[PDB]
């Protein structure tokens, strides 16, 4: 029992809990055929929430539904107790299906950068048939995609061959950052997640404040902490897949006018993103290890967390 | 006294309400949430469950303020993890607060425990020992 503690820090929804999920899959408790059943209800809740979100965006943005009966459908969806949902109704299936395929909702969906909408919305609504089946088992990939806010501070210990890594999931939101104090003692390494896809969104916690400008801000502060001078700092530029979608119509240059590189390139964009973060470092002797990740892909993570194992060992063993 | 039988405590697995029904079960779950620094969700929910039942438009307006400051106002001592939307939705409603002022946020916070802290309570050693 040689134990090393690791902090998963990052703003809201950078993909911290998803990482923990992937730990459990690669080196841990496993998600049994049964285990999976437990999530169903939340996948349902996610679906309803996302649609409830898009219906407000229709009001908010004054986007009209193409088919007028979709309003009374949206009315029905409006008024669902999302917690009391346990089964998936045929009327509610009809209502959502109908809405999702309304071109007004689709227009509203296109403009999700202008509002709060889970990144997993499309993944679920397109496989709504598969979900709505009365004998529905969620895949493991379904589970990773689920959006469940983390509140407070939770220790998730995993025994790798040589060592027991003690991982700590925290709340990404402003409200939770005052709590992070409670897990700062005795830290071998920070693992700071950043949603790459966040360069054009605004913050859930406040109106009209750029999400990436937040992360830079936070990263700098964390780095700056003196009780972290002997901790290894590993940066994860996450949601790289969502970046490959996003950069082909939302132009980084309009949010970060520094960017002298070309448009419509995932790579050249993200290399710039990385530079931005590395530059926030004051300490010249402190070297900042990084990675580009998609947290919802297990085969990808394994070549990172096998790699990051090797890094953290070499640092804080020999 | 106050102790629950193992059978009694096993029932708390059925659903989140079987736990909350239990006076002790509640005490244990709070203790748990303290251990992970998010007891503010359960206090707030409890705070709402009383407010909901408040009668006189005096208390219905001065409790309205008590809750807001404790949980909603930014940098509030017990600030709960919720959206600027919902928080503002409340802010405005508080001048002439009715029973259904926080009930939006109450529901989210419940779901936020239901789907998160509650499962973990169940996988805790304190609980599993209690089911013996
Ligand atoms: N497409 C995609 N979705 C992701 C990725 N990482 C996380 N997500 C999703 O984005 C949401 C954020 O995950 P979560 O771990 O809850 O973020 P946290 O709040 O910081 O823990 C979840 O719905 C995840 O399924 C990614 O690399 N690609
Ligand atoms: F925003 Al999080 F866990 F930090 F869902
Ligand atoms: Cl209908
Ligand atoms: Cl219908
Ligand atoms: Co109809
Ligand atoms: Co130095």
């Amino acid at each position: 029992r040689r134990e090393l503690k690791l902090l998963l820090l990052g703003t809201g929804e950078s993909g911290k809990s998803t990482f923990i999920k992937q730990m459990r899959i690669i080196h841990g408790s496993g998600y049994s055929d049964e285990d999976k059943r437990g999530f169903t209800k939340l996948v349902y809740q996610n679906i309803f929430t996302a649609m409830q979100a898009m219906i407000r965006a229709m009001d908010t943005l004054k986007i009209p539904y193409k088919y007028e009966h979709n309003k009374a459908h949206a009315q029905l969806v409006r008024e669902v107790d999302v917690e009391k949902v346990s089964a998936f109704d045929v009327p509610d299936y009809a209502a959502i299906k109908s809405l999702w395929n309304d071109p007004g909702i689709q227009e509203c969906y296109d403009r999700r950068r202008e509002y709060q909408l889970s990144d997993s919305t499309k993944y679920y609504l397109n496989d709504l048939d598969r979900v709505a089946d009365p004998s529905y088992l969620p895949t493991q990939q379904d589970v990773l995609r689920v959006c469940v806010p983390t509140t407070g501070i939770i220790e998730y210990p995993f025994d790798l061959q040589s060592v027991i890594f003690r991982m700590v999931d925290v709340g990404g939101q402003r409200s939770e950052r005052r709590k992070w104090i409670h897990c700062f003692e005795n830290v071998t390494s920070i693992m700071f997640l950043v949603a790459l896809s966040e360069y054009d969104q605004v913050l859930v916690e406040s109106d009209n404040e750029n999400r990436m400008e937040e992360s830079k801000a936070l990263f700098r502060t964390i780095i700056t902490y003196p009780w972290f001078q002997n901790s290894s700092v590993i940066l994860f530029l996450n949601k790289k897949d969502l970046l490959e979608e996003k950069i082909m119509y939302s132009h980084l240059v309009d949010y970060f006018p520094e960017y002298d590189g070309p448009q419509r390139d995932a790579q050249a964009a993200r290399e710039f993103i990385l530079k931005m973060f590395v530059d926030l470092n004051p300490d010249s002797d402190k070297i900042i290890y990084s990675h580009f990740t998609c947290a919802t892909d297990t085969e990808n993570i394994r070549f990172v967390f096998a790699a990051v194992k090797d890094t953290i060992l070499q640092l804080n063993l020999k | 006294f106050g102790s629950p039988s193992p059978e009694e405590a096993q029932l708390w697995s059925e659903a989140f309400d079987e736990l909350l029904a239990s006076k002790y079960g509640l005490a244990a779950f709070r203790a748990f949430l303290k251990s992970e620094f998010c007891e503010e969700n359960i206090e707030f929910w409890l705070a709402c469950e009383d407010f909901k039942k408040t009668k006189s438009p005096q208390k219905l307006s001065s409790k309205a303020r008590k809750i807001y400051t404790d949980f909603i106002e930014k940098e509030a001592p017990k600030e709960i993890n919720i959206d600027f939307q919902t928080k503002t939705l409340i802010a405005q409603n508080i001048q002439e607060a009715t029973s259904g002022c926080f009930t939006t946020a109450q529901k989210r916070v419940y779901s936020l425990m239901e789907n998160n802290s509650y499962p973990r309570f169940l996988e805790s050693e304190f609980y599993q020992d209690l089911c013996k």
